[PDB]
RNA sequence: AAAAUGACA
RNA sequence: CCAUAGGUUAAUGAGGCGAACCGGGGGAACUGAAACAUCUAAGUACCCCGAGGAAAAGAAAUCAACCGAGAUUCCCCCAG
RNA sequence: UUUUGUAUAAUGGGUCAGCGACUUAUAUUCUGUAGCAAGGUUAACCGAAUAGGGGAGCCGAAGGGAAACCGAGUCUUAACU
RNA sequence: AGGACCGAACCGACUAAUGUUGAAAAAUUAGCGGAUGACUUGUGGCUGGGGGUGAAAGGCCAAUCAAACCGGGAGAUAGCUGGUUCUCCCCGAAAGCUAUUUAGGUAGCGCCUCGUGAAUUCAUCUCCGGGGGUAGAGCACUGUUUCGGCAAGGGGGUCAUCCCGACUUACCAACCCGAUGCAAACUGCGAAUACCGGAGAAUGUUAUCACGGGAGACACACGGCGGGUGCUAACGUCCGUC
RNA sequence: GUUUAUUAAAAACACAGCACUGUGCAAACACGAAAGUGGACGUAUACGGUGUGACGCCUGCCCGGUGCCGGGAGGUUAAUUGAUGGGGUUAGCGCAAGCGAAGCUCUUGAUCGAAGCCCCGGUAAACGGCGGCCGUAACUAUAACGGUCCUAAGGUAGCGA
RNA sequence: UUGAGCCUUGAUGUGUAGGAUAGGUGGGAGGCUUUGAAGUGUGGACGCCAGUCUGCAUGGAGCCGACCUUGAAAUACCACCCUUUAAUGUUUGAUGUUCUAACGUUGACCCGUAAUCCGGGUUGCGGACAGUGUCUGGUGGGUAGUUUGACUGGGGCGGUCUCCUCCUAAAGAGUAACGGAGGAGCACGAAGGUUGGCUAAUCCUGGUCGGACAUCAGGAGGUUAGUGCAAUGGCAUAAGCCAGCUUGACUGCGAGCGUGACGGCGCGAGCAGGUGCGAAAGCAGGUCAUAGUGAUCCGGUGGUUCUGAAUGGAAGGGCCAUC
RNA sequence: CGCGGGGUUGAGCAGCCUGGUAGCUCGUCGGGCUCAUAACCCGAAGAUCGUCGGUUCAAAUCCGGCCCCCGCAACCA
């Protein structure tokens, strides 16, 4: 629907990214969550991109 | 030699130009026009790289120079003359800035030892030392005197500050993004000015204002950017305007043979359907209807808002009341005595070329500027209103648009009544939930006149009104304004603006300040 | 430039 | 104009037939895909030209792999 | 014969005699039987030619992994109770 | 003079009868139209198969024409019909689920058969441990319904018909109280059977499970019981179980 | 007059007459892989295609749609041309990562680019089309009449169970 | 005639402030001049209009340079190039007139020839047009190959085709009809996690606007309320209602089960590494649960030497994440 | 009760076009011009946008149900 696909790239340096969905209609800002990245295996922030 | 590419960008909901993909390139000036609200500005700031776009088609030409004018003309009231014209060359702005901080440090360091002559050997590599020196022959040449050369922005008229901020774009560039609205530089001498100084550089150089006479002489190519993308089509402006309105009337057209054809097949289907000898037929008729997808049709950006200006008590006898004047401010005064009296009526162009002190007349009339008059005398229920010439200090503090609007009231609902006062002048209900201050152009305009649409002023001023607007709000605000029952006393540099918008003349030329001609279709017939 | 009509007695 | 074209005479060779095999010039569709158009059937059926007792090919501007083999043709593997 | 079902008024046959419909080739898998048995077996071809040479090669005795690779282990995983 | 008139040869074919395994694979008999013209006829040529010719019917092109005849590809393909040949012994089904350009075809599983390997594996009965919410019943809930009592309130008229509503009605009437019914999509109750698990004797040529070779079948019919649909009609139709 | 030889002989086909349209001659058009033939040993009072069908009175409105004809200003647009940008390789520079001349390559594609289409007019004996709702006249009925909406235009003459 | 590129030469190029219309690099301060000058008159051309400028003899032999305001020095000098420009040639494109020599001739005449075919010759007319070959855009039922669904109380029309909830469904699971009723193709960065706290609908009474019904104070009642979304089952230890901190809406696995003919779908304690909340016990691998979704092929983006058709690379594949 | 289209001021119609103003031509009324009526000039009146609901701050407009009007269909052997 509205609902469309982004990805959070890692920070880590590393090429990780966790897929999910976001409304961008209500929110037009990036989003910042601190997830789990296998290959450095350590929790790190994950700034959206694509 | 080499060509520009394609962006696409959006700010929120609903985006704006969703993919667009086009070329400039060559010797033409593509002539970028669009409503207020609606790419433009935006399209071509992502353009100069600055700033990146969202989708990010990309754009790179990254070997020659850019100089690009902006909307923001009092962006700098602090660097002097001389300055602003430097800092057009980026390299040798941010070059100079950490350079200069060396009678500004009073101990150095080891490293700090070769980052200095590192500095300054790519200052003399690009010959930063004729910089204030190349400028000033450059800013002599657009027509700045030399006692203001080491003078302050502040203390120049906005009419000259565009003829110092060309000189900043004109730095041995083959291209320029032209964000030039010649708002301020309406004199037809200095637009005549400016004609000549674009029309005669060979630059693949893009123009953006609003003024459909000003488009015709310049720009080769157009590039609207109305319904959510842009094309290109040649020829000057008239020669576009049959094509834009012509290729739209073709498209309905089309658009209404399908929904005509479709509207015949299914006298055929809702005829013979049930019937054993035609079935087989209307159902070959019936999945045709389904192969047709007549194309969408969007609405176009340049809708027309609806603003009117009413009074609260509408005083009887007369406004104003000027003794003598006398107000100049580091050099011969503007003006004398000026007696004046404005008599509940009297719209009062005022006019004069840039530089004259039209706008410091405003700003005391209304009691800002202390003169050395003895004071105006305001009625005894007046309600001011004004419309500054330069409207940024309201736009601060980081208000919403929603926010911003909702404090000027009287009597009103907070909820309602103020929505839809600024839902009138073309504000979506997703376009009321971001800062006021991210606004651009004639939304930073229509919303000074919304201001006044609640506030109800008695008297009104309106400095510059047909400034940023988009040809389409100016023949509202000229609407808005004809039938408008009290005073305004407006300064506008256009001429249809003032010729047919009603008027009692006052031109301001050193010394005397001719008072009154009449229709301003006569004050230019006496002469 | 526009300018039609008016019951018997 | 010379000369060519043309004409006549003489000598030699060819012509046509034949079952299969062989080289070359052209070349389908039914059919399978559980329909059908890419594809398959298939360079098959058929038409035509040529030759021999056989015909084509044939003596590396080929393979291989840092070791080497040595023109062409046919059979068994590699290998469904 | 075909059917849920036929004396069926559903099909076929006038009768006799003769002919008339699950085959052949090459591969693959399973059962029976025979030979040899961690081995079994040759094909083309040579051959006084159902003998004997021919072991090119095929199947099997080792698997795991996409693969390099490792190997009674191997793959996943940073590593597996 | 005439694509003139009546009418035999000549060219045709409008009506009726006979004929229909005929005298004839379109004729005979009695009538019928044209009959100097766009007529008719003899002999010889030319046009050929997606082609010919056509005063136009898809007509004619050797008794064959919405694409001739002969030979070849060719034993085209046919999920469709028909047929399938000697004898005895043992076991012995299905007409269901799922999917399908699928519904009269096929594929996997269910059901059959042969071989191998296995456990008081499996079946019946008694006792024990279980979860139901069907039949029945009931009206606290969801709806529905009839009486009787009280009655909010919604009406009807009477007034200066200005206010307060001051007085009235032959009205209806929600909530609660007592009594009486109904329900597949109601449940404060609730069986019989069935099903799952455990233990125990007897009986049953392993009847049970796993693997492997071969199938057939996937059009069902009637009868009893519980139902949907139909008219509690049909040798009607769709399910469960025997 | 012709037609379904063999169930239809007719209102069907043909016809003289009418109109449109193509064709300037090596004519258009047709049979031909081509040479070549017919048209025609003809020459616009001729030849081909289409529709109507003696003769008489006539043949009304619509060019929006689809065809055909004319226009060339502008937009879009093929092959062709190969300007630029990115990558692969490596002489060398470092005896680290890395960078990268010349050449050879893979790819992107600036510029040039006609007809057609978009656009502007014409043509209906070119294919085709040719309207609604409301009110109103001395009893009743109906509208000569009026209002309004739409369309490219709203079926005229004649005829009418 | 006009565009485009190339070579050669000559000209060519300030305000700010001065003796002056000085382009950049700085090598240098001595060149220049009589291989006829200072100034004189005489003419082009250019010119943010003072001047550069060079044909010109005569006059005939001194001018320049350093200095001087300047961000910078100076046609005082030469070289290496830059800008704008004219002339030659120089290679090409576009158009317009002409020309003959390719090509055409189904114009005329002669010969082969006892020949309205064909060939050769002379000539006239067109003439690089026409026409043909390869490539290419448009048009193209003239022509050819083919497609044009199934269920169904015969076929057509209408309805339906996948997923979720209740009944039919006969108290385990499952169970059909063109049987009876309703929904879905999403939403949420908080509407998820955890810690702390809280409990509704509807009524009565009293109370300013205020009213059958807002907000408030007491009492009855009991979850008859509520749940992002249809229905069923559920929920007080709340799964309903508030607030603080946060990202467990995480990575590799997974004993053991449920349900499907398979493809698959679902539940899951616990182990390893790193987080969040809480004092701690502990809870956390999305949301009260059940709908919110499509296999394979083909291709796109990122990571990873796993492979890399002589070798080193690379193209291309493979694996992981994803469209 | 199967399918489409429509309901706006006295008549005929827009405005639904992606929600922020109830509009056009006639018509009624009150004046003015005229001897008087038409024509014409000036000024105003009326609509719950069929009704009732539902997201909306806000509905003629978006969604749902009902009513009324106009058409069309309800097949061949
Ligand atoms: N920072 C931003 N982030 C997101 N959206 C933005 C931002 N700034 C502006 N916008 C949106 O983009 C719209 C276009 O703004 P823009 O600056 O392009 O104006 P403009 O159309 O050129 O106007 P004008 O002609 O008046 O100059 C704004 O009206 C706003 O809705
Ligand atoms: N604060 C000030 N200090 C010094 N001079 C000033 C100041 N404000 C204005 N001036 C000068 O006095 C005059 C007044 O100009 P002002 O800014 O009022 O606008 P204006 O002349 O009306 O111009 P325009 O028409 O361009 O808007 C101008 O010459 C300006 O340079
Ligand atoms: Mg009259
Ligand atoms: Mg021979
Ligand atoms: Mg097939
Ligand atoms: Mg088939
Ligand atoms: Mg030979
Ligand atoms: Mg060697
Ligand atoms: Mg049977
Ligand atoms: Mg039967
Ligand atoms: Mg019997
Ligand atoms: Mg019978
Ligand atoms: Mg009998
Ligand atoms: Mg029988
Ligand atoms: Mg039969
Ligand atoms: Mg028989
Ligand atoms: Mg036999
Ligand atoms: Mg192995
Ligand atoms: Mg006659
Ligand atoms: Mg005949
Ligand atoms: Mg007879
Ligand atoms: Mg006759
Ligand atoms: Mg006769
Ligand atoms: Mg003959
Ligand atoms: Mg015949
Ligand atoms: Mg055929
Ligand atoms: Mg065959
Ligand atoms: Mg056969
Ligand atoms: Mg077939
Ligand atoms: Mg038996
Ligand atoms: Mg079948
Ligand atoms: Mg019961
Ligand atoms: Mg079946
Ligand atoms: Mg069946
Ligand atoms: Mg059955
Ligand atoms: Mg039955
Ligand atoms: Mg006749
Ligand atoms: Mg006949
Ligand atoms: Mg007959
Ligand atoms: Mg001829
Ligand atoms: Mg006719
Ligand atoms: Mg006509
Ligand atoms: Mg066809
Ligand atoms: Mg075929
Ligand atoms: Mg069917
Ligand atoms: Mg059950
Ligand atoms: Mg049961
Ligand atoms: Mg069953
Ligand atoms: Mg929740
Ligand atoms: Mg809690
Ligand atoms: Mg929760
Ligand atoms: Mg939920
Ligand atoms: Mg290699
Ligand atoms: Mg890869
Ligand atoms: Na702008
Ligand atoms: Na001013």
């Amino acid at each position: 629907g509205i609902r469309e696909k982004i990805k959070l790239v890692s920070s880590a340096g590393t090429g990780h990214f966790y897929t999910t969905t976001k409304n961008k209609r209500t929110k037009p800002e990036k989003l910042e969550l601190k997830k789990f990245d296998p290959v450095v295996r350590q929790h790190v922030i994950y700034k959206e991109a694509k | 030699m080499l060509v520009s590419s394609n962006v696409t960008m959006q700010f929120g909901s609903k985006p704006l130009f969703e993919n667009i993909s086009v070329k400039f390139g060559g010797g033409n000036r593509y002539g970028l026009i669009g409503a207020n609200g609606s790419g433009k500005s935006t399209f071509m700031k992502i353009l100069g790289g600055d700033l990146e776009p969202t989708l990010g088609n990309v754009s790179l030409d990254p070997n020659e120079r850019i100089g690009k004018l902006r909307q923001d003309q009092f962006a700098f009231e602090e660097f002097t003359v001389l300055d602003t014209v430097i800092m057009g060359h980026k390299e040798l702005w941010e070059v100079k800035q950490e350079r200069d901080r060396i009678y500004a440090l009073p101990e150095m360091s080891e490293e700090d030892g070769y980052k200095v002559a590192d500095l300054e050997v790519k200052y003399g590599e690009m010959d930063g030392y004729s910089a204030e020196a190349r400028a000033g022959e450059l800013l002599l040449g657009v027509g700045i005197p030399v006692e203001q050369h080491y003078g302050p922005m502040s203390e120049v008229a906005p009419g000259w500050k565009l003829r110092v901020l060309l000189a900043q774009a004109l730095f041995a560039d083959p291209d320029i993004l032209l964000l030039d609205q010649p708002t301020n530089n309406l004199d037809i001498d200095t637009i005549r000015w400016l004609e000549q100084v674009l029309n005669e550089r060979d630059s693949t150089m893009i123009i953006i204002s609003h003024d459909r006479h000003f488009l015709n002489m310049v720009c080769t190519h157009m590039a609207d950017l109305d319904y959510g993308e842009l094309r290109v089509y040649p020829g000057n402006y008239d020669e576009y305007m049959t094509a834009a309105t012509q290729a739209r009337e073709r498209l309905l057209a089309d658009n209404a043979k399908k929904k005509a054809q479709i509207a015949e097949l299914q006298s055929f289907v809702s005829r013979f359907s049930a019937n054993a000898s035609k079935s087989r037929q209307a159902t070959s008729r019936a999945r045709q209807i389904d192969k047709i997808k007549l194309e969408e049709v969007k609405a176009s950006s340049r809708q027309n808002p609806f603003i009117r200006f009413e009074q609260d008590k509408k005083l009887f006898r007369n406004a104003l009341e000027v003794e003598g004047l006398t107000k100049g401010f580091d050099n011969g005064p503007l003006f004398k005595n000026l007696n004046l009296l404005l008599e509940v009526g009297e719209k009062l162009a005022v006019l004069g070329t840039n530089g004259v002190g039209k706008s410091t007349l405003l700003k005391t009339l209304v009691g800002d500027l202390q003169p050395d008059s003895g004071t105006v005398k305001w009625s005894e229920n007046a309600r001011i209103g004004y419309y500054a010439q330069d409207h940024e200090y309201e736009f601060e503090n980081d208000l919403t648009v929603f926010e911003w609007m909702s404090q000027w009231k009287q009597e009103g609902d907070d909820e309602q009544a103020v929505r839809s006062i600024l839902g009138r002048l073309l504000f979506s209900q997703d376009d009321i939930k971001k800062p006021a201050k991210v606004l651009s152009g004639g939304e930073k305009g229509r919303m000074l006149f919304g201001k006044l649409m609640m506030q109800k002023p008695n008297i009104l001023i309106m400095d510059q009104p047909t400034n940023h607007l988009d040809m389409e709000s100016i023949e509202s605000l000229n609407m808005a304004l004809e039938l408008y029952q009290g005073t305004l006393i407006f300064v506008s540099h256009d001429r249809e603006f003032v010729s047919s918008l009603a008027t009692r003349i006052l031109e301001i030329t050193p010394e005397r300040v001719i008072d009154f001609s009449g229709n301003y279709e006569d004050y230019l017939r006496s002469k």
